[PDB]
DNA sequence: ATCGGATGTATATATCTGACACGTGCCTGGAGACTAGGGAGTAATCCCCTTGGCGGTTAAAACGCGGGGGAGAATCCGTACGTGCGTTTAAGCGGTGCTAGAGCTGTCTACGACCAATTGAGCGGCCTCGGCACCGGGATTCTCGAT
DNA sequence: TCGAGAATCCCGGTGCCGAGGCCGCTCAATTGGTCGTAGACAGCTCTAGCACCGCTTAAACGCACGTACGGATTCTCCCCCGCGTTTTAACCGCCAAGGGGATTACTCCCTAGTCTCCAGGCACGTGTCAGATATATACATCCGAT
């Protein structure tokens, strides 16, 4: 029994979202932006991870490897290099 | 020469769903384009699946996983159902 | 079940509102369950079952939450929330939240009830070759009204909801949990039961 | 003390000249595992898998923030608002 | 003996032999299992039936006995999942859905 | 002298051209435009009627979608009038520029 | 000596762009919008027609068929139905 | 004497031929396709590596890290158009701040 | 087992264009992914070209047409040029 | 030329901007120009040069002005794009008329290289005239043979030599409207 | 504007360190030397469909003018967000320890490719009639200025 | 919020051409086998993913203060809409020429296939040098005092 992972979307801290926006060229950030970004990231990871787990299960494996994630990202038109 | 299409099959399915309802040639060609597009999508996804797993054959399992990859929401579910039924009938004969 | 013969002793039945089916097109929500044909044992959403946990060696009670159909590896997946046995709880947490480690173990093992389970927000896929029988879950009042006729293998009671680690107990109506599992989709029910204890 | 905005621009330049990941690794890994828990039980992840997931997510969010900043400036503003993100994701087709 | 088409064994209207041929000679893999054409034809028939049901409803709403492309566009864009599947797809002679923003309305 | 207020006939044209599927650009000017664009790639080309018809279908579809996005961008700036800045923004987010 | 085709981008008249915007749900149209739309349409058609003429040239043909336009559009992620 | 040596290239014509034959692209594969394909791949690798080496020397570094690749690709118009829907890991972004957000 | 890549060839090319320049392992993997991505794009486009014209062979002509479809601008020029040089040498040796 | 055996007598010469070049790597801000040299006598054909071709479709000969030089198309190894001239019988038999109509020329119809001058140079050099080599161009018109607009042909030569083809073509199109 | 203090930064130089470039054994994939069956080059012919023309209609486009209202500028107020500073938290690291499961191997069998005989399913062509386009006439639903 | 005017809508009548059903009639789907190998599968190796412990300290969180930015508000200029009048070229019907798209047939060139042979490239190992890190020192920039 592992400790229940609950509301880990809150782990995407405010300074982290602020850093991401600073990289994107954002000078001033509103308050609702943080929860909006948490939701957006949650949907994104839901789709990508669902596809990656489909690839993992089709290979009759229990471990999600890097190739599954690369294949999912490519399948969603967000091709990723380096892995 | 002969160039085939899905016209008779789409018409059969239409008469099943709507008995006394017709379809124009433009809409018929649209339906044929749709069937061919979905075919290309599912067959390509299954091809890449079998190529990922070092497999040389396209089994109905690859088609099922491709359907679950492409079709969204309930459309997937029902589709898989409609697939499995067909298979379980064909494998029975 | 993984393959078809893994459910050969079972049968899948689907009902929409009340009537049964032997549909194709979508409509403006269908429910699924599985029946053991040797005695007509129906397992649906919200039902409580007992499984042979061959890892602990004893057994473990679960509450069916979702019934995934036609996955890419299993023909039928049985998702269920887990229960907590009386020996899977933390004695220190119960002695500090309600009121030397061996002393609290003694207090708990002597004073607690052998058939008192506790819900968890964690779920585990179940297989039918480990299923025994269907469990009957009581609440706080029905367990005290029914004291004489209590089958030690079929009767259990649940009052609190806590995390799998065995702390931060929160009581809730278990009959209302049975209703809420069948009423709403699992994506929202699991989330609700998860944030009930944080 | 500097005016409100100077430290922000310095942050912009710092985080544009560098390429390190801006999210902590362990909370993100926990998030990935929580999300995957609703798909399959008892899944395992290579380090490289979660790392590729984080790189992809960070790239996605930073590009979305560039488009959101453009959405905010188009309305004669210098502050990003949720309607900016929503409009950017609508134009992109994610909505 | 006597012949029997695989579409009859599967209980489908779409051609199982033609799907099998298109899969084997379509340069998709080295070989094609005998279960892939049945499954694929079934999925194609189901999606065709969905499109045709929604489009026939759209045609009956205009009191027309024949499906035109406009009905197909209405059927696809009014269904959430079908519109999500046919996102990057243009239906010729289909038009757009009757939609006007809130601010553009008269006051 | 009956006279409609500014915006009424605009909304009426919106409703009139949203309930129909006919091509809104003149056919022969479009065909000549396609030929003028193609003459820079290969000299003395011929076109199937279906070719230029499919070109016009796709062109009008793309323009209607871009106009929807551009109107959303104009409304986002608390305006009801589409402007070249809105088209530029729309094509910048789509990745076309 | 075929007929010289010049200034055919002007054939996309102002009322034509107006109708296209009205179908897109546009209430008010600025003056400079029409020229911008002409330019954007020219870019789009240039890309599509260049790819379609590439397909036609590959087939060693002199007549641009509908399948060439369909293939070019589908290559550009603009899948079109109703022509094959 | 390998075919890559006969054609004056560095990429493996034999391996490209193997991948084209067993990649399920067509029934038959001509013996001139792998040569042409490997030559094109060599040109593209050369372009990216030369621009990345330029950007790396401008960063006073003799080893090419992913940041140099991202700079070279995003600064070159046609390369960026080639890798539009492509994400380079560990590459960051180009330094660009809108003119509206500059201090007064 | 052996799992090959494009490392040695990219290293040769790098030493040719920049003799005194190394590359990191992450950038090496990025270059390998880029090579494989461009390869599969060009090969898919050539496959579609052959399939459209009812042909069964991926000749160099299909590769050149796929390059002119996929590579943009001056890249399309030089690449084609390079593709023609190699062939010219290959048919000579 | 279609095949490689269709330009055996010729050769493709590449130049940076004006000096000779013989290389691969796409250099920043350096557009490479191309022309072709016949080795039989070293005759150079590039952008701007006007040539005379055998037009077997009309029975006569036609004069063109080389505008663009496509190398390695997906059907021809070299495509020769050129503006067409209108001869005297399509409106002095050695006065040509420029048009924006383009044409694709094949090298096996080449004859000589036309020497095109304006009106002043035509009056200055009257006693020493060659009928099959020297022509004069004063106007530019439509392919139909009307709407004449006078222009210095030397300046047009320079402008075709300088600016890119896709721009000069549109420029020449709107010169007559 | 111009000048001092304070802050963070660009910059010079030096120091570890672990990641990278090269040496080495080897084995599995590429080359050389034939052969064969079909795909593709190439010429000949049918015929479809693309180009072009002409006349008359008129519906759409172009032009112009009054004017309503929408975009844009300038102003004011409140408050939400930026910036430091101190406190709280857990991310990161640096090891150990284990074992679940990824990965490789060696059969052996069932399933799919391949080819020959047979036919009826799905193709192309041929009418032909009715669903629908076109047009008009009267009713309904707005819109907009005011008793 | 009540009538006059103007768009649209709905229904009746007429005609038309395209959707549908049906007729032969090729050819591809089926049947019926044989044979080859792809993968199902149990087993062994051993890679690395999980779990954990404590320490350090960087990161996150909360809070005080202030300002500058968003949003509402009023005013104004001109620009775009509604509508009338004039001009134009799109459009439809019908006709003719032939260019080039298909189809067919013949030939032969080419690429798959195999068998053998060998070396190119990879897994493994090792030393060592370019970059991440650090401390300190000018230096640009900000910001308020004057």
């Amino acid at each position: 029994h592992r400790k229940v992972l609950r509301d880990n979307i809150q782990g995407i801290t405010k300074p982290a979202i602020r850093r991401l926006a600073r990289r994107g060229g954002v000078k001033r950030i509103s308050g609702l932006i943080y929860e909006e970004t948490r939701g957006v990231l949650k949907v994104f990871l839901e789709n990508v991870i669902r596809d990656a787990v489909t690839y993992t299960e089709h290979a009759k494996r229990k471990t999600v490897t890097a190739m599954d994630v690369v294949y999912a990202l490519k399948r969603q038109g967000r091709t990723l290099y380096g892995f | 020469t002969r160039k085939e299409s899905y016209a008779i099959y789409v018409y059969k399915v239409l008469k099943q769903v709507h008995p006394d309802t017709g379809i124009s040639s433009k809409a018929m060609s649209i339906m044929n384009s749709f069937v061919n597009d979905v075919f290309e999508r599912i067959a390509g996804e299954a091809s890449r699946l079998a190529h990922y797993n070092k497999r040389s054959t396209i089994t109905s399992r690859e088609i099922q996983t491709a359907v679950r990859l492409l079709l969204p929401g309930e459309l997937a579910k029902h589709a898989v159902s409609e697939g499995t039924k067909a298979v379980t009938k064909y494998t029975s004969a | 079940a993984k393959t078809l013969k893994d459910l050969q002793g079972w049968e899948i039945i689907t009902t929409d509102e009340q009537g049964n089916i032997i549909k194709r097109l979508r409509r403006r929500k269908t429910e699924h369950y599985l029946k053991r044909s040797s005695d007509g044992i129906k397992l649906g959403r919200g039902d409580s079952v007992v499984m042979h946990n061959e890892a602990a060696g004893t057994y473990s009670v679960y509450m069916i939450q979702e019934l995934r159909l036609n996955t890419i590896n299993n023909v039928v997946e049985l998702w269920a929330l887990t229960y907590l046995r009386w020996f899977e709880v933390n004695p220190l947490a119960h002695y500090r939240q309600f009121n030397p480690l061996n002393y609290y173990n003694k207090l708990f093992s002597e004073t607690a009830n052998k058939n008192e389970l506790y819900l968890t927000a964690e779920l585990a896929e179940l297989q039918l070759f480990n299923f025994i029988r269907v469990a009957n879950v009581m609440d706080g009042s029905k367990w005290e009204v029914l004291k004489g006729n209590v089958d030690p293998e079929r009767d259990f009671t649940v009052r609190y909801i806590c995390e799998p680690t065995g702390e931060k107990f929160v009581d809730i109506n278990i009959e209302d949990v049975k209703a809420y599992i069948k009423k709403v989709e699992p994506r929202e029910a699991q989330e609700y039961l998860k944030d009930l204890t944080l | 003390r500097y005016r409100p905005g100077t430290v922000a621009l310095r942050e912009i330049r710092r985080y544009q000249k560098s390429t390190e990941l801006l999210i902590r690794k362990l909370p993100f890994q926990r998030l990935v595992r929580e999300i995957a828990q609703d798909f399959k039980t008892d899944l395992r992840f290579q380090s490289s898998a979660v790392m590729a997931l984080q790189e992809a997510s960070e790239a996605y969010l930073v590009a979305l923030f560039e488009d959101t900043n453009l959405c905010a400036i188009h309305a004669k503003r210098v502050t990003i608002m949720p309607k900016d993100i929503q409009l950017a994701r609508r134009i992109r087709g994610e909505r | 003996a006597k012949a029997k088409t695989r579409s009859s064994r599967a209980g489908l209207q779409f051609p199982v032999g033609r799907v099998h041929r298109l899969l084997r000679k379509g340069n998709y893999a080295e070989r094609v299992g005998a279960g892939a054409p049945v499954y694929l034809a079934a999925v194609l028939e189901y999606l065709t039936a969905e499109i045709l049901e929604l489009a026939g409803n759209a045609a009956r709403d205009n009191k027309k006995t024949r499906i035109i492309p406009r009905h197909l566009q209405l059927a696809v864009r009014n269904d959430e999942e079908l519109n999500k599947l046919l996102g990057r797809v243009t239906i010729a002679q289909g038009g757009v859905l009757p939609n006007i923003q809130s601010v553009l309305l008269p006051k």
